[PDB]
RNA sequence: CAUAAAGACCAGGC
């Protein structure tokens, strides 16, 4: 405890019945910290809290908390001789005593989740395969990934225009930096069945928000070429290939190449257009110049010229393109509610309310009951409370101090119905709609998978050489 | 050299020094650089000896 | 053409078939100058 | 077999919203002018950008996206500009466009905000809304921006940078005398702001001889047009569509045989 | 001296001090430093 | 790639008509009006005005696919009264409606100012 | 997740 | 990155209200009252400016390619 | 070489080696990166159908998260660790003895 | 070696002679489009501009084909090759050589894919013969494949990022054999289990139920509106059910215009009580149940998936058996269109007023949970006093856990009934479980009352430590709390030592789906 | 028009 001889990473297991003592100093073990309990009270007094909120000018931190003997590292083998109390305020009092000899205590029982599962609001209300679905889907939500995305020359980076931090946030997104670099936009969702184009996991989405930047993004891919000398009479050089000197000169439009053989940044480049002009001399030349892909129509961002490890000339062209969301693209919630876009209506066609707030996104009701994602509904109620009161709501898992009746009592005061429902009108005929539609703001993510990266056709193209059947991919 | 470790040219700096070198102050480190790309070692499980 | 250095950001003209280095800093990353044909966008 | 006589009463009037009420008309007419307030009112916005030198942080068409969404004062002279497809001139003219120009160079140590104050036009009647400051881009010591934007004419069915309004509020029948919606428990729903019920009631009593009348509006505005000239231009626009159908219709059954 | 029922700030404040000192990738950095300081010798 | 522009909704193409008349064969004295480059804003108007005529039996409209831009209106009347006559009289009824509403609104907006 | 006779 | 001019749902111009919001937060005001003194009354003009991440102030920490 | 290509061995024995160590860092979103730098892996082959190494276990309380694991044929083998789980680093037993 | 080159999967016989890369084949994403027939699919215009169809030239289409030659690969409805009687192939793409665009009988123009061609559509894995059916082409602007909603259930599709292939028939005999053998109207009933594969199941099924009560009285306006969407309509307006005080129709009187011909059917509905048909009121049914569709018109009864879905003897089945397939196609179409267009008048949702119960259902839910826990304490206290006699076929552990699982499994169905009898008529969970479009009666019980009890390896949560389950409990504890009985619901939230167990159960249920597909897909190859 | 090889491993989508 108080660190005389023994470094704090050992484990000392005594099994009483087996009559032996095991002491491990070996590497590779996994462990987590806990709070020591004495006779029945803890050891972490308030004297350790009032000088711990003062870390910037006191020099008191976690190592003075370990070296004082009030926390302690426990690993997995030593968690079989332990007697944990999960919370001090409810399990170490004088009641009908379950156990009376606790030896440790947890910090907070929501520290058992990882990085991608600490971005789910209310995980104790969801069906656990849905938590497993979103714990592998916030790994492909387009956002901002690092602050120096200008300098870096990566292949295939997606960057979103206007991100926003969530309105319903867990208390452990302050620690993995999600409000500095978020991925997704608080959107006004409506769980309602409207035209039929949002059946079987789809989304109706507002076109007049797409015209104002809703879920818009940019896509950078890079290109490398590298001149080289492969023979005694063979050499590759950055030169603009002309017609009667070089041999293979097809329908690509070579005129945008500069004197250096490299396209200058700024000009727009359609399909099958040469971006790097390099040629090799013939054993009087034949070209080995690179194209783009098929049907992109992007703009060159910057061109970087250098010399590599060997000492040859070496270039990198980064190309950007802007991608507006359309009716094949794939969006997702924070609760395993994936689904594409079905169709886009304007603002004169979406169902409005008594003050003219059309939804951004309409999703089907049938996605709720069979898979039991009702963390979605509580963040869609808590979001409506939080956008009106002016705070940002708490969604940390094991509160027992945030109920649906407390959220409903708060929403009852701001002029709204206490269960989220509102009276929508129709946009095509202006009449009311007989049911009351659950409306509210939730946090959707835009996922990586688009439909311009997946469309494909074929009629009489290239064949393989060995068996003379069409190509692969 | 694993980045941000004690034998790196970025350990113990402040934010203006990291931004001056065109590095991100948030980027946690823990990865190598071999021929331009960025590798990361996955911790492999093992039975105890 | 005319290239801009990557450390001191001074403009220098690197001719073809020549090593790529700057002057009074000793640095080997050049960035291409922006083009001068003009591209027309839409605000849509 | 003929019309009705609607009557308008104006409850409030500011330079940001018009509350008014239309008695004695159909729901199709109140909806159709609720949809022409939004889409089919012409207005001026930027639709052509040519960037000459951009060394800022945002890329080129990010900035050319943020310039289309600045509202330009479109009050008197949107009935006098042609559409660009109606005008038989060359690729541009000053009868269907308005030339702008921005040119901001940063020299000082402090960052410089590039607002909509920097947009300098040629005609002083279509200007961005200044008389706060719509931010375009922030700059650093040693970054610049210069461009040449034009400004076409169109309405909100092309692109929603041409809609003149914020949210158009619209309601009728504040207490269900007609029972278009049906509440499950009518003691949980707060009463509408245009209601006439007692302190301890929920709904008006049903009548089978009902009809939706006495519609209630609220037309906000973003800053381009006056809040009371979206309405007059909407009514004249819808009237012009109907008159075009009667023209080509009467030419059709005139030229049927 | 006891901390009764003010626990909701004390628990997240000791989690705050933990994550302020160590961080999220301390396993990688600490294992590689134990390699290059003792193991090659 | 395949995203069309936004002027395929209200610009007429070169060759196609705004309106088309063809006689319906199931019931005598019925007709079917096909409007190109139009939407709900006007079709709901002409439907709800044709249902104020005492000599109109059937009146409806539909948009057969919303990604297209076209609307269809069906009118069935009595004997001794043509359906396109009811259609034109509905449109002139709407013109007189909107002109009266325009005059009343500008008188009202002149009256709301200056007290 | 329901019971022994149901599903997990 | 930068504040959106012209809110996605309504169209009310929020993109001139950001520095005023920082000035109102700096003195003594709560977030809901600083949203109330700007004329932002319905919640699809309050998630814009209540939940904005201002990333243009950290992309201006790097020296330009032409000093 | 054996950092550059994955195959944790020699070049001339490039088929008797345990691949899949030292793979390319992932850069879509910042939490993709923070998850990829905190990831465990078990070397049981990924076509076998014995479900006992793939289930969640009582000893993973607080050290490996229960929710985050892939889909497909790799369920329950690839594991991501918790928030306060510190994998040890080692010491020499010489003072304790 | 030459053995490894002629060996199994992706060899020269399992990879280049049976299954091979083919051309004239497209692949993109599917999205819904309820305005299409069953017989149709909507192709984007870029795929339709790349694929072709070799069409011969006869003197009945020479003018339309010289029109199709004079525009080509700049305008879309054109061509890209002219193929001669010599077999020579001249192109229209690049350098069209405009002195040689003349056609003659015997030559063939290679036309672009237009509206109304016959194709073949496909989703993989193709587990039976309904999974590759011949659609028909209609061309739509944006960039996905678009198919009708009822065709989802054969292909086992869903519209969250699937992709589906289409192969285009080239010769004229193969387009004729796909037209007369494998069109999607010709494959409504299956030979596997002699019932139909396609039923009216999604949002249109909940609204088909709510369109056919006795409350649904339509006024004159939406009778005009809904009758605008019938392609199989007479031209006559039916005289209403109520003529004074004002004309009102009913839902069954508009629905009885959809039902074709003169077909006869008698079914029931899911809330038909068992003790009704015995005594009186058997041919009135005060809950309006026992569907009778007599001489082609719905006299009485609430419709649901028992009458329109995929069973044997349903209304779509009888209409298939008596009238044909060209009329059953129109039947599916007209149901989906008119019920969607009424459904935007009625509307539908799910909130959390649809997921909460009153303050006297919660009290006896906790009373019966307290009863279950006390009785389990009595059984465990009885077994520790060495007083529990075993049963024939069981050990002491087996009789113990079998009667504890008996007590706890009999005390979560009670809470399930307390949740089921405490819903309402305006509820939306109940309006989905009844209509048969989605949901089940254990989801209402887990959302509202009790999640249940988890179990890995077919038994209650095991002692993963020594004599404990987690380090919070005491050694050799056998109560309901210690071993997985989740007594809260999805709305009251879960405690930590309970969310961990629910994660274990959901983990096992995810492993089984992850593993089973290889064994089943191996058996289904070995039989075939 | 013609030419862009091919194998091994890895991370993903339904
Ligand atoms: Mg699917
Ligand atoms: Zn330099
Ligand atoms: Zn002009
Ligand atoms: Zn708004």
């Amino acid at each position: 405890r108080q660190m005389d001889i023994i470094v704090s990473e050992v484990s000392m297991i005594r099994d009483i019945r087996e009559r032996e003592i095991r002491i491990y100093t070996d590497a590779g073990r996994i462990c987590r910290p806990l709070l020591i309990v004495e006779k029945q009270k803890l050891l972490l007094k308030k004297r350790h809290i009032d000088q711990l909120k003062e870390r910037e000018y006191n020099n008191y931190s976690w190592q003075d908390l370990v070296a004082s003997g009030v926390v302690e590292y426990i690993d997995t083998l030593e968690e079989e001789t332990v007697m944990l109390a999960m919370t001090p305020d409810d399990l170490q009092e004088k009641e009908v005593a379950y156990c009376s000899t606790y030896t440790h205590c947890e910090i907070h029982p929501s520290m058992i989740l990882g990085v991608c599962a600490s971005i789910i609001p209310f995980p104790d209300h969801n069906q656990s395969p849905r938590n497993t679905y979103q714990s592998a889907m916030g790994k492909q939500a387009m956002g901002v990934y690092i602050t120096n995305f200008h300098v870096r020359m990566d292949t295939l980076a997606h960057v979103l225009y206007y991100p926003q931090k969530p309105l319903v946030t867990t208390r452990s997104m302050e620690y993995l930096r999600f409000r500095e670099l978020p991925a997704g936009i608080n959107s006004i969702v409506a769980i309602a069945s409207y035209t039929g184009y949002n059946q079987e996991d789809s989304v109706i989405m507002n076109r007049s928000a797409v015209d104002r930047g809703f879920f818009r993004s940019v896509f950078y891919r890079s290109y490398k070429e590298q001149e080289s000398k492969k023979g005694f009479d063979q050499e590759e050089v950055f030169e603009k290939p002309t017609r009667e000197t070089c041999q293979g000169m097809r329908h690509a439009i070579y005129d945008k190449l500069d004197d250096d053989g490299l396209i200058a940044p700024g000009v727009r480049v359609s399909g099958d257009d040469v971006i790097i002009g390099k040629t090799v001399t013939l054993p009087t030349k034949r070209d080995c110049s690179t194209f783009l892909r098929t049907s992109e129509t992007g703009i060159v961002d910057q061109v970087m010229v250098t010399l590599n490890q060997e000492g040859y000339k070496f270039c990198k062209i980064r190309v950007r393109s802007v991608r507006i969301p359309q009716i094949g693209d794939k969006f997702a919630s924070r609760h395993g509610q994936k689904g594409t876009c079905g169709i886009q209506y304007r603002q004169e066609d979406m169902p409005f309310t008594c003050e003219g707030i059309t939804p951004d996104i309409i999703i089907n009701p049938h996605a709720i009951p069979s898979r039991m994602t009702i963390g979605h509904l509580i963040e869609c109620l808590q979001g409506k409370v939080s956008a009106n009161k002016g705070e940002i709501g708490d969604a940390t898992p094991f509160n027992d101090a945030v109920n649906v009746q407390k959220i409903s009592n708060l929403l009852s005061d701001y002029g709204y119905h206490l269960r989220g429902n509102e009276v929508l009108y129709n946009g095509f005929t202006g009449r009311k709609i007989t049911s009351q539609i659950f409306i509210g703001p939730t946090y959707y993510q835009r996922l990586k998978h688009m439909v311009d990266d997946k469309i494909h056709s074929r009629a009489r193209g290239p064949i393989q050489i060995l068996n003379r059947q069409p190509m692969e991919g | 050299i694993m980045l941000r470790s004690t034998y790196c040219l970025l350990n113990g700096l402040t934010d203006r020094d990291l931004c001056e070198l065109n590095e991100c102050p948030l980027d946690p480190g823990g990865y190598f650089i071999i021929n331009g790309s960025e590798k990361v070692l996955i911790a492999q499980e093992k039975m105890a000896t | 053409m005319i290239y801009i250095c990557g450390e001191c950001h001074t403009e220098n003209e690197i001719k073809s078939r020549d090593p790529i280095r700057c002057r009074e800093c000793g640095y080997r990353i050049m960035y291409k100058k922006r083009t001068k044909r003009l591209v027309v966008f839409d605000a849509r | 077999p003929y019309a009705n006589q609607p009557t308008v009463r104006i409850t409030e009037l500011t330079d940001e919203n018009v509350k008014f009420i239309i008695e004695n008309t159909d729901l199709a007419v109140a909806n159709s002018i609720r949809r022409v307030f939004i889409a089919e009112v012409p207005i001026i916005a930027i639709d052509w950008v040519q960037i000459d030198a951009n060394s800022s942080v945002l890329h080129d068409e990010f900035i050319a996206h943020r310039l289309g969404l600045i509202p330009l004062t479109s009050d008197d002279i949107v009935d006098k500009l042609q559409y660009s497809r109606d005008c038989t001139c060359e690729e541009f003219c000053p009868e269907c466009s308005v030339e702008f120009t921005l040119d901001v160079r940063c020299n000082e140590d402090q960052t410089r905000h590039v607002t909509s104050r920097d947009l300098i036009s040629n005609s002083p009647r279509v200007i961005p809304v200044t008389s706060d400051d719509i931010l375009i881009v922030k700059l650093r010591k040693g970054q610049e921006l210069r461009l040449r934007a034009y400004a076409k004419k169109g309405f909100g069915k092309e692109h929603a940078k041409w809609n003149p309004t914020a949210g158009v509020a619209f309601e009728y029948d504040p207490d269900n005398a007609l029972r278009h919606t049906v509440y499950p428990k009518p003691e949980e729903w707060p009463k509408s702001e245009y209601s006439e019920l007692d302190e301890d009631e929920s709904q008006a009593p049903y009548d089978p001889n009902g009809k939706p009348e006495r519609f209630y509006y609220n037309v906000e505005s973003c800053g381009s047009l006056r809040p009371e000239t979206i309405v007059l231009s909407a009514l004249s626009g819808l009237k012009k569509k109907l008159s075009d159908l009667q023209t080509q219709l009467s030419h059709e059954i005139q030229s049927d045989v | 001296e006891i901390t009764p029922d003010l626990w909701q700030e004390a628990c997240w404040i000791v989690i705050s001090s933990y994550f302020d000192e160590k961080g999220l990738v301390r396993q990688q950095l600490d294992s590689f430093d134990e390699f290059i300081q003792m193991s090659v010798q | 790639m395949n995203a069309p522009p936004a002027f395929e909704s209200f610009l007429l193409f070169e060759g196609e008509k705004k309106i088309t008349i063809n006689k319906d064969t199931k019931v005598p004295n019925a007709c079917l009006f096909t409007i190109n480059k139009e939407d709900h804003t006007l079709g709901n108007i002409i439907k709800s005005q044709l249902l104020k005529d005492p000599q109109v039996l059937f009146a409806g409209y539909k948009v057969p696919h919303p990604l297209e831009h076209k609307i269809i209106i069906r009118v069935q009347t009595t004997p001794d009264y043509s359906p396109q006559e009811a259609f034109t009289n509905a449109i002139t009824d709407l013109i007189s409606e909107l002109s009266l509403l325009e005059e009343r609104f500008r008188v009202a907006i002149k009256d709301k100012q200056e007290g | 997740i329901w019971g022994i006779g149901c599903n997990p | 990155m930068i504040i959106p001019v012209r809110c996605f749902t309504c169209g009310k111009i929020v993109g001139n209200k950001w520095e005023a919001y920082l000035g109102l937060l700096q003195a003594e005001y709560t977030e809901g009252d600083a949203l109330d003194a700007l004329g932002l009354k319905r919640y699809c003009c309050r998630r814009m400016l209540l939940a904005h991440v201002d990333l243009i102030e950290k992309l201006l920490n790097y020296a330009p390619l032409e000093k | 070489y054996s950092l550059a290509t994955g195959n944790w061995g020699d070049q001339k024995k490039a088929h008797q080696a345990r691949a899949g160590v030292s793979q390319v860092l992932n850069r879509l979103t910042f939490a993709s990166t923070l998850s990829h730098l905190r990831r465990l892996n078990s070397p049981i082959g990924r076509d076998g159908k014995l479900a006992k190494p793939r289930q969640l276990h009582n000893t993973l309380w607080g050290m490996v998260c229960p929710a985050e694991t892939p889909e497909g044929h790799a369920v329950g083998l690839v594991k991501n660790l918790a928030l306060m789980a510190y994998i040890s680093v080692g010491s020499q037993p010489s003072p304790i003895l | 070696s030459l053995k490894q080159r002629l060996k199994g999967k992706e060899g020269r016989v399992r990879g280049n002679l049976m299954g091979k890369r083919v051309d004239f084949s497209a692949r993109t994403v599917i999205t819904p489009d309820p305005n299409l027939s069953i017989d149709q699919v909507g192709v984007p215009r870029s795929i339709a501009a790349n694929m072709t169809f070799a069409e011969i030239v006869t003197p009945f289409n020479i003018d339309r084909l010289q029109e199709l030659v004079r525009r080509g690969n700049s305008q879309y409805p054109g061509a890209k090759y002219i193929i001669r009687d010599n077999g020579d192939r001249i192109d229209l793409r690049f350098h069209p050589k405009p002195s040689d665009l003349h056609l003659q009988t015997g030559y063939k123009v290679e036309r672009h894919m237009c509206d109304g061609d016959i194709v073949i559509f496909n989703r993989q894995p193709t587990l039976h013969k309904m999974s590759m059916m011949g659609h028909r082409v209609r061309i739509l602007p944006w960039s996905t494949f678009r198919l009708n909603l009822s065709v989802t259930t054969p292909y086992n599709a869903d519209f969250d990022g699937d992709e589906m292939n289409l192969h285009l028939p080239q010769s004229l005999e193969t387009r004729a054999e796909i037209q007369e053998l494998a069109m999607v109207p010709r494959m409504i009933v299956t030979p596997q289990s002699n019932r139909p594969v396609m039923g009216i199941v999604q949002d249109t099924l909940t609204a088909v139920r709510k369109f056919t009560k006795r409350d649904v009285f339509l006024e004159r306006g939406e009778v005009m509106n809904l009758l605008m969407f019938l392609s199989t309509w007479d031209g006559k307006v039916p005289q209403p059910a109520i003529l004074k005080p004002r004309p009102l129709w009913t839902g069954k009187q508009i629905f009885s215009l959809i039902i074709p011909g003169h077909i006869n059917c008698i079914r029931t509905h899911s809330t038909h009580p068992d003790d009704e048909d015995s005594g009186p009121y058997k041919h009135i049914s005060p809950g309006d149940t026992k569907v009778v569709v007599e001489n082609g018109e719905l006299i009485m009864g609430i419709l649901c998936k028992k009458s329109l879905g995929t069973s044997a003897g349903s209304l779509v089945h009888i209409s298939y058996l008596e009238m044909g397939h060209d009329i059953t196609r129109l039947f599916y179409s007209n149901i989906q269109t008119v019920i969607n267009n009424w459904l935007l008048i009625e509307g539908h949702t799910i909130g959390i007023g649809d997921s909460i119960a009153d303050s006297k259902t919660y009290q006896d839910i906790q009373n019966t949970i307290k009863k279950a826990k006390q009785d389990v304490i009595e059984v465990i206290e009885k077994a520790h006093n060495n007083e529990l006699e075993p049963t024939p076929g069981n050990t002491l552990r087996q009789t113990f856990e079998n009667q504890v699982n008996r007590i706890l499994n009999d005390a979560r169905d009670k809470t399930g009934s307390s949740a089921q009898k405490s819903l309402s008529e305006y509820n939306n969970f109940k309006s989905m479980v009844v209509s048969g479009a989605k949901g089940s009666k254990i989801n209402i019980s887990q959302v509202i009352a009790v999640v249940g009890q988890q179990n890995v390896e077919g038994k209650r949560i095991p002692f993963g430590f020594k004599h404990r389950t987690l380090p919070h409990f005491i050694k050799d504890d056998y109560g309901p709390e210690s071993r997985g009985f989740v007594e809260n619901s999805y709305l009251a939230g879960l405690t930590p030592t309970e969310f961990f167990f629910h994660a274990m159960g959901g983990r096992e249920g995810l492993i089984d789906t992850a593993v089973k597909t290889a064994e089943t897909g191996y058996i289904q190859r070995r039989l075939i």
